[PDB]
């Protein structure tokens, strides 16, 4: 099964967003081969923010 | 390991436009960022062209926007450091670089070309000489904050005369590929310190400690390393 799809519009937009926001300041951990848990935490943060 | 091969080395006439094309061998740069930073002769580097993996935000320099034209393609993996109406003071050593600002796996600069048209990154010692198989541990002090979430956001790239600057460490917690586990960089809120052991003849170059956590993200003061015998 597959939950995320990095080839869509909003996922690719967020991908480019974090790629641009990482060249200036180094992130704590690398972002190569991302897992579904990262996307789940992102969606949870967005849910909390919208609520 | 990506290996960018630059093409178009040589001089140029005045009034035209110098288009420097650098082919990226190994794989494509669609998922990896790109950057074309020029380097002066004997001095540090200079961030002129800022790009992204998919080449979405091709940011220009704050004072060299009219002397550079970013135009590349992620699916082609072939950048083009073009310009328009270059001046006479643009005589430097242009060079490309693979993803280094957001990649610490296999970050390595490009080949480069030759053409003749706060933060105090002070490293110590700037010049030394060690015997064969010896050990050397140089330091690199800074004026701004050097502590960024424990892992010091700084690297150490050594450059030789005529060769491009090759990266050795990354974020003081992961060394570059190719070279073995012989360069250990560290530092705790005081100064970046990188120890190399054992010394070899290939390490006879001019090292430089660069930090990406403070402006500017260019090369440091330069530490010449001579392999004495
Ligand atoms: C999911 O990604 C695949 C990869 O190409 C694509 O073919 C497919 O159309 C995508 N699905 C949606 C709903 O966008």
């Amino acid at each position: 099964f597959q939950l995320v799809n990095y080839t869509d519009t909003i996922p690719a937009r967020i991908m480019q967003q974090w790629r641009t926001s990482d060249a200036r300041d180094h992130t704590r951990v690398d972002w190569k081969r991302p897992k579904y848990t990262s996307a789940l935490t992102y969606d949870g943060v967005k849910v909390m923010a919208e609520a | 390991e990506v290996k960018l091969l630059e093409s178009g080395g040589g001089l140029v006439q005045p009034g035209g436009s110098l288009k420097l094309s650098c082919a990226a061998s190994g794989f494509d740069f669609s998922e990896y960022w790109m950057s074309w930073v020029r380097q002066a002769p004997g001095k540090g580097l200079e961030w002129i062209g800022e790009i992204n993996p998919d080449s979405s935000s091709i940011d220009y320099t704050p004072s060299l926007k009219d002397k550079i034209i970013i135009s590349r393609d992620n699916a082609k993996k072939t950048l083009y450091l073009q310009l328009s109406k270059v001046r006479s003071e643009d005589t430097a050593l242009y060079y490309c670089a693979r993803p280094r600002g957001n990649y610490v796996v296999m970050d390595y600069w490009g080949q480069g070309t030759s053409v003749t048209v706060n933060i105090v990154l002070t490293q110590s010692p700037a010049s030394l000489a060690v015997s064969l198989g010896q050990r050397a541990t140089i330091s690199c002090r800074a004026s701004e904050s050097v502590d960024s979430y424990g892992s010091s956001f700084v690297h150490w790239y050594q450059q030789k005369p005529g060769q491009p600057p090759k990266l050795l460490i990354f974020l003081a917690s992961k060394l570059e590929s190719g070279v073995p586990a012989r360069f250990s960089g560290s530092g705790s809120r005081t100064d970046f310190t990188l120890t190399i052991d054992p010394v070899e003849a290939d390490d006879a170059a001019t090292y430089y400690c660069q930090q990406t956590n403070e402006d500017p993200y260019t090369f440091g003061g330069g530490t010449k390393l001579e392999i004495k015998r």
